[PDB]
């Protein structure tokens, strides 16, 4: 015989103050343990399990299950308590690469891998706490006891321990044969590559040798499966990659748990088909998760649905990466607090697309958002590609100077350039750093009882012009705000307010465009309308000529 | 050579926090960096029993071409037991503070001499990552003390008094302290004397040695020329309703700073309804009581003490053109120390990079001060923080912080 390297084994312990299992072995039919028998009997012939003796005091429940429709039968160790006694392992897995960062390869091999799953060894000193038994026929004698010398398929640490043998096993070849690429996926091993077929084959052959020398043996009769591969939900070809199909399907009526599963494809197909949008049909699960209900689709649900059908009509595909070349992306705005993006290296060959949505908040502006979106593709970027793109953006390179440097925030976006497709993204207003000469001067207030929700709206000017507005249902803050909004309807285009109201000068500060609160809405618009407007605060209650005044007349 | 027990706390596992995204230059200069590690037995690879994971980057220190790995220990220093075996804490030097130049070297190399205790060696697990996470990413745990961990200079500290013994004896008025991988090393010499001792310093190491890659540098300080900003009023000829507006604000928030601020003769002024550009006259009352909180003004604020068991919490203001505020408080209104920036470097032009470099100003300060980092408050948001900060790190110790989302309105009384 040929030596052959054995696989070295991974130290396994139960968690802390955690001991075996010790589960009842559910009665079985004369017919099932018959078939459990001979199963295991061959694999213990295989190395796989080891009958023990009496001493264990472990054990796992086995099942026997008919593959249907067929007269086999199937074995089932059911590890799930043992699974929540195993110690945590470090999961490789969680990170899934995404199509747009592989590169192209003109050939594809899959080999598999099986062989070496079913046969990388367990701990010695963990073996014991896999023990389960056959029961006997008619009870009359002990259960047949065996245990895992292998990993145990259902078991916790399996995929963990699998992966990191495999690698180990794949690392020289792989830093010597840097020509190629090597993936574990399952039971299979995909070893792509640029070469000529002949020098791949001959890789093929080579990485087949070395996997031999650990008693590793790979079907002579190759894989049936070729490219394209369905992966993950996509579809892998050696130069292009798309989603699996998208079928939004025909519903006369729709549900809370239809419309999860239309908005979960629609996300899926975001990330290749350019200008999928959500909101609206995400706005229809707002707070409820009776999956039962119905939800009565709206006008705007029904076009943006009717949108989406149209971008979804005809095959979309990306290109892979090409790491000779920068990675340029670009942004939309779409409206609702939706933007949409694309990330391209030669003009009209999307690598992929995806879209980002206001994140929940009272108020906000355009650029933040703009800014927030940056920020999550620069992100993302980093994941796929471990580069940032050079940003193509719908804002003036003037308009974004003027934000950073007078916003109260330290703010930054990466190497961009302005790309003229409207709708631009720009300051509708822009508050004096300084009081303005010649404007009138409103001294605003207003107060409400917190009982009654009673109060009071209103002003003063330095050229005698005066408002108070009654008020009902109504509170402190939202009085604030009135007043503020009152002396923007009554001035001029150009006007000085003098306002005590911290709570109002928070908001203001913030620059928001739109909000959750129509009247900071309604005081937005008015400030559009200004041509100079100088916002001054005050601290209430200290003697301050005006703001006394006004005071005084809206707490009454 | 032998290792000294390592615990956790009590009832606390190891971190589990995930790695961050990597761009390719730092990756391959991460792999290079621990395959040499790895060579020089200071590293080793680790297998998947192991479920613990701390964050990993590469930095270049200021005015260095070469990469340097920066593992970001935070949650595993405040998972580590408190070292107080054979020293309580060594008390933080106040004269520190006082010395006309302190250069601080990166020691941290020297930590790599001293193994770990082998049981707690898997707590420093770490993970190169892939780009696309098309390879398994690389882990490895350290066999050795690690830079940036807080045990590791408790560890060594019984050994960098004994290398540091010939140097202090023939140097009596040098204060030298420790804090992480950072040696603070401060006299009162000319300067051109004074790097000849940090030379001379250097050198006591190398030949303990007998390469550390970062100890030929030097980042020097001058905290006796260190500035602190008092509450100043304007001095005025003409003063507008606006500017009176402007200065009764100020006084009202000082006032609770100060107790005997009193505004009431000056908002004696405004009487009426009157244009915010109009000017108004000071009445004498008005001047009296001005100049009185002027006077006021200039003492220092009551009660301030600081208390080591105690966080150290700094806010920082954006003031525009480059210029950057700050206060380092306990308690509030009872500020520790004040101060303000316009000199940051190679940043005109991006706002980030100018409050990363505040951040590690302000925190240098911190150290130097009271022996420990305070927790920001950053104005910033977070999303926009956490994607960019590491491309202008240049510390080998990381600080906490926290996000502020509502502009404050004290912007205004720091400017
Ligand atoms: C992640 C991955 C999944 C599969 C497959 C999983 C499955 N099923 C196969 C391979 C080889 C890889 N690994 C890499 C690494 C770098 N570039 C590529 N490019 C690449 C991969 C497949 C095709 C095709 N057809 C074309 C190019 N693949
Ligand atoms: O020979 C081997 C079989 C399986 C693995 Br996983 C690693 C090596
Ligand atoms: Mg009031």
């Amino acid at each position: 015989m040929v030596p052959i390297s054995p696989i070295e084994t991974v130290p396994v312990k139960l968690k802390p103050g955690m001991d075996g299992p010790k589960v009842k072995q559910w009665p079985l039919t004369e017919e099932k343990i018959k078939a459990l028998v001979e199963i295991c009997t061959e694999m213990e012939k295989e190395g796989k399990i080891s009958k023990i003796g009496p001493e264990n005091p472990y054990n796992t429940p086995v099942f026997a299950i008919k593959k249907k429709d067929s007269t086999k039968w199937r074995k089932l160790v059911d590890f799930r308590e043992l699974n929540k006694r195993t110690q945590d392992f470090w999961e490789v897995q969680l990170g899934i690469p995404h199509p747009a960062g592989l590169k192209k390869k003109k050939s594809v091999t899959v080999l598999d891998v099986g062989d070496a799953y079913f046969s990388v060894p367990l701990d010695e000193d963990f073996r014991k706490y896999t023990a389960f038994t056959i029961p006997s026929i008619n009870n009359e004698t002990p259960g047949i006891r065996y245990q895992y010398n292998v990993l145990p398929q259902g078991w916790k640490g399996s995929p963990a321990i699998f992966q990191s043998s495999m690698t180990k096993i794949l690392e020289p070849f792989a830093a010597q044969n840097p020509d190629i690429v090597i993936y574990q996926y399952m039971d299979d091993l995909y070893v792509g590559s640029d070469l000529e077929i002949g020098q791949h084959r001959t890789k093929i052959e080579e990485l087949r040798q070395h996997l031999l020398r650990w008693g590793l043996t790979t079907p002579d009769k190759k894989h049936q499966k070729e490219p394209p591969f369905l992966w993950m939900g996509y579809e892998l070809h050696p130069d292009k990659w798309t989603v699996q199909p998208i079928v939004l399907p025909e519903k006369d009526s729709w549900t809370v748990n239809d419309i999860q599963k239309l908005v979960g494809k629609l996300n899926w197909a975001s990330q290749i088909y350019p200008g999928i949008k959500v909101r609206q049909l995400s706005k229809l699960l707002r707070g409820t998760k009776a999956l039962t209900e119905v939800i009565p689709l709206t006008e705007e649900a029904e076009l943006e649905l009717a949108e989406n059908r149209e971008i979804l009509k005809e095959p979309v595909h990306g290109v892979y990466y090409d790491p000779s070349k920068d990675l340029i992306a670009e942004i939309q705005k779409q409206g609702q607090g939706q933007w949409t993006y694309q990330i391209y290296q030669e003009p009209f060959k999307n690598l992929k697309t995806g879209k980002y949505a206001r994140m929940r908040g009272a108020h906000t502006n355009d650029v933040k958002q703009l800014t927030e979106a940056v920020q999550k593709i620069t992100t993302e970027s980093i994941v796929i590609w471990g580069k940032t793109p050079k940003f193509k953006l719908p804002i003036q390179k003037e308009t974004w100077e003027t934000w950073w440097t007078e916003y109260w925030q330290a703010t930054w976006i990466p190497e961009w350039e302005f790309v003229n497709t409207p709708p631009l993204v720009k300051l509708w207003y822009q508050l004096e750093k300084e009081p303005i000469v010649g404007a009138e001067t409103f001294y605003v207030d207003g107060a409400a009882n917190r009982e009654t929700k009673l109060g009071k709206a209103g002003y003063v000017t330095n050229k005698g012009r005066q408002k108070v507005v009654p008020l009902t249902n109504t509170t402190n803050q939202k009085t604030e705000l009135q007043a503020i909004y009152l002396a923007l309807q009554d001035s001029g285009l150009e006007v000085n307010i003098v306002t005590d109201s911290q709570y109002a000068l928070g908001i203001i500060q913030a620059q928001p465009d739109k909000s959750e609160s129509e009247l900071v809405n309604q005081i937005i618009e008015q400030l559009i309308k200004k041509e100079k407007v100088y916002l001054a605060w005050v601290p209430a209650h200290k003697g301050i000529g005006g703001n006394e005044q006004v005071d005084k007349l809206v707490s009454a | 050579i032998e290792t000294v027990p390592v615990k956790l706390k009590p009832g606390m596992d190891g971190p589990k926090v995930k790695q961050w995204p990597l761009t390719e230059e730092k990756i391959k200069a991460l792999v290079e960096i621990c395959t040499e590690m790895e060579k020089e037995g200071k590293i080793s690879k680790i297998g998947p029993e192991n479920p613990y994971n701390t964050p990993v980057f590469a930095i270049k220190k200021k005015d260095s071409t070469k990469w340097r790995k920066l593992v970001d220990f935070r949650e595993l220093n405040k998972r580590t037991q408190d070292f107080w075996e054979v020293q309580l804490g060594i008390p933080h030097p106040a004269g520190l503070k006082k010395k006309k130049s302190v250069t601080v070297l990166d020691v941290g190399d020297a930590y790599f001499s001293v193994p770990l205790d082998e049981d707690f060696r898997k707590y420093t697990a770490f993970t190169i990552p892939s780009i696309n996470n098309e390879t398994p990413g690389i882990r490895y745990q350290y066999n050795v003390l690690p830079q940036g961990w807080k045990g590791s200079p408790a560890i060594f500290q019984s050994s960098m008094t004994k290398i540091l013994e010939p140097f202090k004896k023939q140097n009596p008025d040098i204060v030298i302290y420790q804090y992480m991988d950072d040696l603070y090393v401060g006299s009162d010499l000319e300067i051109g004397q004074h790097r000849t001792k940090i030379e001379e310093l250097r050198q006591h190491l190398l030949r303990w040695g007998l390469e550390p890659p970062f100890l030929w540098m030097g980042y020097e300080l001058h905290p006796d020329k260190w500035t602190v900003q008092p509450i100043v009023l304007p001095e005025k000829d003409s003063w507008t309703v606006n500017d009176i507006q402007k200065l009764v604000g100020k006084l009202n928030w000082a006032s609770q700073i100060y107790p005997g601020i009193k505004v009431r003769q000056l908002s004696k002024l405004l009487r009426g309804t009157k244009a915010l550009t109009e000017v108004i006259p000071l009445t004498e009352e008005a001047e009296l009581e001005l100049a009185e909180n002027r006077e006021i003004l200039k003492e220092p604020v009551h009660g301030v003490y600081y208390d080591p068991s105690k966080d150290l919490i700094a806010e920082i203001q954006k003031q525009g053109q480059g210029q950057w505020t700050y206060q380092i408080y306990q308690e509030p209104f009872k500020n520790l120390k004040t101060g303000k920036y316009a000199r940051m470097r190679g940043a005109h032009t991006n706002d980030v990079k100018q409050l990363t470099e505040a951040v590690q100003k302000i925190t240098t300060e911190s150290i130097v001060i009271w022996g420990k980092t305070p927790k920001f408050k950053l104005p910033i948001q977070k999303e926009t923080w956490e994607t960019w900060w590491t491309e202008y790190w240049q510390a080998t110790w990381i600080p906490e912080w926290e996000f502020v989302n509502t502009p404050p309105l004290v912007k205004l009384w720091y400017q």
